[PDB]
């Protein structure tokens, strides 16, 4: 499927300029604290 | 009230062995044997499509196989009212003499009418929905630029589709119907075998064979398999075929005929060492599994497609195909070695005596392209003599002195059968190469 | 067309919903001994009655 | 003359097709006192226009909720296919989907 990443990666031609990384970074954070908050489930 | 025509080929084809070749297996009879002449001649019908509408021959044997089915129900319904009527007695249902054997060539005990009621109903329920829907719910309702190129792409999928899957379920069959003959090596399979050694000596001559005969080849492999099914189907029903063709008899070994209880003139009972119930089990089964398959590709070899520097990475891979060919003229060799001391044969005698000597010749590749058929005839009498010592007449052909003194017997263990003729045409492989070789060389000189 | 494909089907498969479930509140039992005939007359009380 | 008057009439309506930009714009004007009713309306509109996205958060609700490997090949597919292709995943996935 060569020309699958020819289209998405070289000629996606309308670049959209976005910069959604501060999303991310609360999704992240988010689930961190669901990591620690939460350790019982983790463990037998 | 209409369904589409795709649903309607599939289900048809579906339901067709479901509910004929089950009930086949349901109570085995004369009656079982049409059901399942009736499931193959359906079995091979064409597909229906959405701008094709239903062949008028497809709904001719619908049409007969719902009057057959119809028909067996109306006799075996009018045979049940007149028995349950007539005696009304006898909840002991003691069976000898002649009333039951005729009452088993076929055509109260409370699983009589029980066992009478399931394949009728089930035949009458299936029957009919396949004629209501065929007569009812009419089959036929009706009488940018990158993503066009991705669409297009699935056509490249496609195009590699129909270039190789064909091409190598076509090696799968091969292979199918290699393993057949090892499984239970008799009369039913050694024209299967002796078939493919000579389409196999054929495939070393390495011109392409003409686009028209393999279909007549494997055609008549089709019917020999089908009508191989058909007679093992024929010895495996009631009393009347016992009584033909007792048990114990030598043309059942050939043919490839197994018991499935005491039989005797008629001992009576009922009728249902892992090792041996693979053969005696899988076989039956599995050549209805051949036959079908066989079908299929036939069909499938039918359709087809549409059409019909300084490199040193370039310099690696060439030299060491020019390697491989020099590999080529000695890795047969070493197959047969192995495959001489595997066996423990005044022939494995002769294979190490003569191949560890041809050994010394200082002119070396040429030679041997040059004398390997011989050599496949040598090592294509053995796997023949090697099916003889494998058939389940040990005893009854003979062993003289002259075979005691060679020391080579035969195979009690089918199952050892079944092993020691995997790894020969595995293994046996190699020397068709060789041959493949050797015509190829003789095409190029000339 | 669509009467008779929800409207039809759907008080057609609910008329039998209560005289299903009296045929298995009825005279006890229809169904439960040795060899052959209820096995499959359990293949269609495993989901009808 | 009648459909010759309304289909000029529902074809300036749905040249307000400015959805795939109102997405933002009411997207800022929904963030004050704007409780007349245009929001809902705004906000049902902008639903139905990333389908997608809900197409994909209910197959992993759906991977989620029974978690087993017979529904796995559907957020993967889902995934490496839909959301690295483009915009439009073409038209034939959607058919391999259903």
């Amino acid at each position: 499927p060569i020309g699958r990443f020819i289209h998405q990666l070289f000629h996606p031609k309308f670049r959209y300029i976005r910069d959604l990384y501060p999303i991310m970074f609360g999704i992240d954070v988010i689930c961190f604290l669901i990591m620690t908050f939460g350790y019982s489930a983790f463990g037998e | 009230m209409t369904v589409p025509p795709l649903l309607k080929s599939c289900v048809v084809k579906l339901l067709l062995p479901a509910a004929l070749l089950a009930a086949a297996i349901i109570r085995p009879s004369f009656l079982s044997i049409g059901y399942v002449l009736l499931a193959l001649v359906s079995a091979v019908l064409p597909p229906i499509r959405k701008s094709l509408a239903l062949p008028k021959l497809v709904g001719t044997f619908v049409i007969i196989t719902f009057l057959f089915c119809l028909a067996v129900a109306l006799g075996v319904g009018s045979y049940q009212i007149s028995e349950q009527v007539v005696h009304k007695n006898d909840r002991t249902y003691i069976c000898n003499r002649s009333d039951t054997t005729l009452f088993r060539s076929i055509g109260t005990g409370t699983f009589e009418s029980t066992r009478a009621f399931l394949p009728e109903i089930i035949a009458t329920s299936a029957a009919l929905l396949t004629i209501i829907i065929v007569m009812f719910l009419s089959h036929r309702d009706e009488q940018g630029r990158e993503q066009r190129r991705q669409r297009k792409l699935a056509a490249i999928m496609w195009s590699a589709i129909g270039n190789s899957l064909r091409r190598l379920t076509n090696f799968v069959l091969f292979l199918f119907t290699a393993y057949v003959g090892i499984v239970k090596p008799s009369l039913s399979n050694s024209i299967y075998f002796l078939a493919f050694l000579f389409i196999s000596t054929w495939w070393s001559t390495y011109t392409p064979l003409r686009h028209g005969v393999y279909n007549q080849i494997k055609k008549f492999l089709i019917f020999y398999s089908a009508l191989h099914f058909l007679v093992l189907y024929t010895y495996q029903i009631p009393i009347v075929h016992h009584s033909w063709l007792p048990t114990g008899s030598f043309l059942p070994r050939l043919f490839g005929l197994t018991v499935l209880m005491d039989s005797s003139c008629p001992e009576w009972w009922k009728f249902p060492d892992l090792i041996m119930k693979w053969p005696l089990y899988a076989n039956p089964i599995v050549v209805l599994v051949f036959f079908y398959l066989t079908v299929a590709q036939y069909k499938f070899t039918r359709n087809g497609s549409r059409e019909y520097k300084e490199s040193a990475a370039s310099k690696g891979m060439i030299a060491v195909m020019t390697f491989v060919i020099f590999h080529s003229y000695s890795i047969a060799l070493t197959a047969m070695m192995t495959w001489a001391l595997l066996y423990h044969s005044i022939f494995g005698l002769i294979l190490l005596i003569l191949t560890c000597i041809l050994w010394i010749f200082r002119d070396t590749r040429k030679s041997s392209f040059a004398m390997a058929p011989i050599i496949l005839m040598y090592i294509e009498f053995l796997l023949i003599l090697q099916y003889f010592l494998s058939m389940d007449i040990h005893a009854e052909i003979g062993d003289p002195a002259w075979m005691n003194f060679v020391g080579i017997e035969w195979t009690t263990l089918p199952v050892h059968a079944v092993i020691i003729l995997c790894v020969q045409t595995l293994l046996t492989l190699p020397v068709f190469l060789l041959l493949r070789l050797a015509r190829r060389e003789k095409f190029y000189e000339s | 067309k669509r009467w008779n494909a929800l409207l039809g089907y759907t008080l057609f498969t609910i008329t039998m919903k209560v005289c299903l479930q009296i045929f298995g509140c009825v005279f006890l039992s229809w169904f439960d001994q040795s060899g052959g005939w209820g096995k499959t007359l359990c293949i269609v009380r495993q989901l009808f009655s | 003359i009648r459909s010759a008057v309304d289909l000029p009439s529902l074809q300036l309506v749905q040249s307000a097709n400015d959805v795939e930009k109102m997405e933002t714009a009411v997207s800022v004007d929904w963030q004050q006192k704007s409780s007349a009713t245009r929001l809902l309306n705004a906000v049902v509109n902008c639903i139905g226009a990333h389908t997608d996205i809900l197409c994909y958060f209910f197959a992993i609700m759906t991977q989620v909720m029974t978690g087993g490997l017979i529904t796995l090949p559907l957020p993967l597919m889902s995934l490496f296919w839909g959301n690295l292709s483009n915009p439009r995943p073409s038209k034939f996935f959607w058919v391999t989907m259903i």
